């Protein structure tokens, strides 16, 4: 989770503090689109191979991300 | 009303939405309209049985439109019912929004497939049943985001963009047989295609839009109207923009 | 025919030609056409009792579209006897062609004056005076070459382009009004060799304009303004 | 750089602004360019010292675009110094914006005089200068309301809008010499014009730019040049948008 | 010359033509070109060797632009050869012309999937490999058809009017990435009697078309995103 | 003073009691601008002669409003 804080406060210019687990992606950390589709797909680089769409529509906020990754690991 | 020295129209997708108020409009002029349907029949036939019940002429006849040899076959029966068909109207249209990096091959065939093929066909087998007799008038429904491109709408774009190219140039082809092919390019309509999307993202449309307000059904159909009608009887190749000042 | 809202519309340039063809046709679907000439009287009252004559509604009105006085004041009294003013044609126009290096700057003034000046006092007015009834439409004729120019007619694209985007521009003032801004670019409307460019193989009939020009005032096209409408047989797409 | 094979260049309105950044662009791609200015001197003459320390070939020259006589004899006396004019640029525009209800006849007349009257004058002198010499290229710098229109800007937008329709017959006119004519149409540019402008009226803007910012004087010249230059040999009447994606 | 931030670019079905001449003109401005070929590789490595030996980087690439596996496992590979990619020219496109009452639905297919659907993947594998580096600039080359249409390019007409509101969408897209996307429609590019509707009266060489092509990937258009740019002797304005 | 708050609150749909002397007819009244173009249009409705747009330029609260009229009457 910490390397999973990391990477998406690199991905969007925001310090960790605002990763709390159920801070959303664009209504808290603030951000629009392709930013989510782009840090989804920096975390498939993690190799959490290639999950879902099915998967990933639910995914909000930071949480959901540490779910599916590690259900796909 | 408008005069048409037509009889009948062939309205692809004509079930709901822009294309039951097309054929509402169209009906209520004095043409008999054939209400295209894909899949259930349900609100295709109630629109028949709305129609008749006013007194006009109306029925539904099922083809998927981008289905070559289900389209030919249609507009032959309509021929054979009828003698012959005055009018088409390629309304058929599909919509699937991605961001092109998530966008999929079949997302890109989906929408060109089902928006352009079918437009293709349409104006094709209209050329066929319509040049011996010397008159037609075809109206391909296009979007505002033919002209403009969108944002994730790189599928849309892609079919719209082709239909208004590829209508100029049947226009050309089926001129001197007095048949006229012209686009409609439609701004944001209140209707079933965009009816689920966030008020954040609508309110924010309406504030782009001068006349500051999403236009009728109603409003998209009597341009199609005007464009089949005789009244515009040397206007082809062209493309009719009902955006309420949205694009210019 | 075709439904109107509004009553009356006043048809700039329309004692013979297209613009007689306008009021012809806008007078048959019912309207009250205010006709105007800036000179021949006779044949601007010949046409008045043409139309009369069928029973329509009909009145002459003089005065230059160019003059800004005459064309105010002239609106004034329109709105004075029927009430109010609801439709607006933009027709008068002049041609002098010329190659460029033949061509006088007053050569070019005389048709930027007369073409697009007056389509501004026009549409203005409109937006003055179609305000308070929140109600209207405006057609400004334009041409073909407004779109693609044309050797010989540097002075005429000029005033036409500028009447094409001015148009726009009223567009957007006066929609804050439900008052609706458009314009017409015709083809050739009737040497005879110039038909092999056009795809309908023939130059379009005036009533085949002033039908297009009927539905853009018409409340068919509500949700259709800022547009430009092309009559040109497809000689441009 | 760009090649160029003409030598001199005439820049209508190039003390201050957009003229400025032309200006500079094409002098350090080694022509030599004659600043025009309508009144004060002390920032055209610092504009042609800034260009000839940099060891560019400048100059000055004073005249109202929008004066006939004044424009010609103007050419006259540059190709008396240099023997021709190889491009012209009509760069020389004002701004006056006023709801139309309070707009006045005068305002409309500034407007059409100055931006439209003075590239018609630009134009025509253009064919003379350049017919013997089988060579020109000239570019009307536009703007994106003269193809959109916008609101308080009927006299603004009329003027661009001639001005792209007017170079588009010219173009037919001096196609045969070999003189070609373009038009340029910039969106919302950070210069001397708009800079006084709502801050509220202004991130309005930049919000809906594509590209997410407002676009750099050097950014309409480097278009210019290409147009003028010989990589654009092939291109005539056109119209070059560079609105950073605003209108498309 | 002219200033290129990027090195590399991508130049789909580039071994001869108009493709071999934008290979040809942006290797001249020092870019490494990807030449790609889809049969003939003696002709492909001909237009490699002749660029080469002027002392130009080039390099060859086998891969259908319709063929979505082979096209985006080039790019792959070109990015981990060179690093990352700059450039791409959707320049690949085939033609089958006939009447619309002639054409089979297969007719159409042909030319919509080989001319519109290759121009997909390849701004879509753009806007993937140039978003880290934040900039890039891609130019899909359309004809003047996709602007005008013509009698018996019914299938090609909507191809590049396809080609041209997709680069308008791709605009969009990407420009959150400072990565352009921009279109050139040339006009009849080198019988000879539509010279005549031509105003520079004569066709228009291949180099016109890769210099404009050169101009929107070059930073000279650093504020020119989605774009259409006529190369047309001004056959259509 | 009085039929000058009925006249503004009819021109664009707000009671008199919006109109205080120093509301502003866009920040606190909530108008565009035809609005305030066509309000100082109907004011000269009531005779005050086409005052200048020298002196309506600086007319931004109701107050200058009752300046102005007063001023050329
Ligand atoms: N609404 C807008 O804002 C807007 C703006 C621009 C223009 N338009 C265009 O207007 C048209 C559709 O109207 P709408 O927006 O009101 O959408 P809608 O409510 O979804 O109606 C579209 C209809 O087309 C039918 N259809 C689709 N593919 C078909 C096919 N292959 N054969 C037969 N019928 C088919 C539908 O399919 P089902 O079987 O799935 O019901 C449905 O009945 C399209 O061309 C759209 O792209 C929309
Ligand atoms: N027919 C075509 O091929 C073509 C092409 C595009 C569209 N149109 C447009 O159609 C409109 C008129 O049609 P037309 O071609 O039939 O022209 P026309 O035969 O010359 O009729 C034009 C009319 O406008 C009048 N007029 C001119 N200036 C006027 C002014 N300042 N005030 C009032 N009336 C004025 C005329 O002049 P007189 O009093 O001097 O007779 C005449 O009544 C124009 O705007 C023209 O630019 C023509
Ligand atoms: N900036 C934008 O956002 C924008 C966008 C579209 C295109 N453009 C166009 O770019 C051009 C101007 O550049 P700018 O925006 O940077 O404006 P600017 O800073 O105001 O520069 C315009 C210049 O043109 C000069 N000028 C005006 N009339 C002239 C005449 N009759 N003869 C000679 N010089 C004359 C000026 O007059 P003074 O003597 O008054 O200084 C001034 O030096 C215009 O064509 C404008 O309409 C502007
Ligand atoms: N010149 C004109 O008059 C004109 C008009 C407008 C613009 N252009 C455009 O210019 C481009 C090419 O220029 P051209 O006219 O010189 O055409 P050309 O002579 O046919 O060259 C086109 C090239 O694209 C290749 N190609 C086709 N499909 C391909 C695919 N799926 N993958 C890879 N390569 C593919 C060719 O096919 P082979 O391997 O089969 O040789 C050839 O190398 C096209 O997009 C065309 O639409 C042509
Ligand atoms: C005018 C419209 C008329 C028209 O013809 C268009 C349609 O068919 S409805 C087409 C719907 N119109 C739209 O603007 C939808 C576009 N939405 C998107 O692109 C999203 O994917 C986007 C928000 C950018 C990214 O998602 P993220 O924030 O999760
Ligand atoms: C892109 C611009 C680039 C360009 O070319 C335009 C210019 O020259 S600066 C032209 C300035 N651009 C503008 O948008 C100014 C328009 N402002 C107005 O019309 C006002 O009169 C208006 C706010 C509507 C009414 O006033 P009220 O609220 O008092």
């Amino acid at each position: 989770f910490e390397d999973i804080q990391a990477v998406i406060a690199e991905q969007l210019n925001v310090d960790a503090a605002q990763v709390t687990p159920e801070a959303e992606f664009v209504k808290d950390l603030g951000a629009d689109s392709l930013d989510v589709v782009e840090l989804i797909m920096a975390l498939e680089e993690k190799f959490g191979i290639e999950i879902p769409d099915e998967q990933a529509e639910k995914i909000v906020n930071v949480g959901d991300v540490v779910k599916y990754i590690e259900d796909n690991k | 009303s408008m005069q048409f020295t037509g009889k009948n129209v062939l309205i692809t997708g004509a079930s709901k939405g822009i294309g039951a108020e097309i054929a509402r409009t169209l009906a209520s002029m004095g043409l008999k309209v054939w209400i295209n349907y894909r899949s259930n029949a349900e609100v295709a036939d109630a629109l028949k049985n709305e129609l008749e019940e006013k007194g006009y002429k109306a029925a539904v006849i099922k083809f998927d439109a981008a289905s070559e040899s289900d389209f030919v076959e249609a507009i032959q029966a309509i021929v054979q019912s009828d003698g012959g068909l005055s009018y088409l109207v390629n309304n058929a249209g599909v919509v699937r929004d991605k961001l092109a990096i998530k966008m999929k091959t079949e997302d890109f065939h989906h929408v060109i497939d089902n928006n352009l093929t079918s437009a293709f066909i349409g104006c094709r087998e209209a050329l066929k049943v319509m040049s011996k007799s010397r008159f037609g008038s075809v109206v391909n429904i296009a979007s505002i985001i033919g002209e403009r491109g969108n944002m994730g709408q790189t599928n849309y774009s892609a079919s719209k963009g082709g239909m208004i190219a590829m209508s100029k140039s049947f226009a050309y082809e089926g001129a001197l047989r007095n048949i006229r092919f012209n686009s409609v390019t439609p701004g944001f309509i209140e209707t079933d295609m965009n009816a689920n999307l966030k008020d954040e993202l609508k309110a924010d449309y309406v504030k782009n839009i001068p006349l500051n307000r999403l236009g009728a059904a109603k409003e998209v159909a009597e341009a199609v109207a005007f464009l089949l009608s005789d009244h515009s009887s040397y206007i082809t190749g062209e493309t009719l923009k009902v955006n309420g000042g949205l694009y210019m």
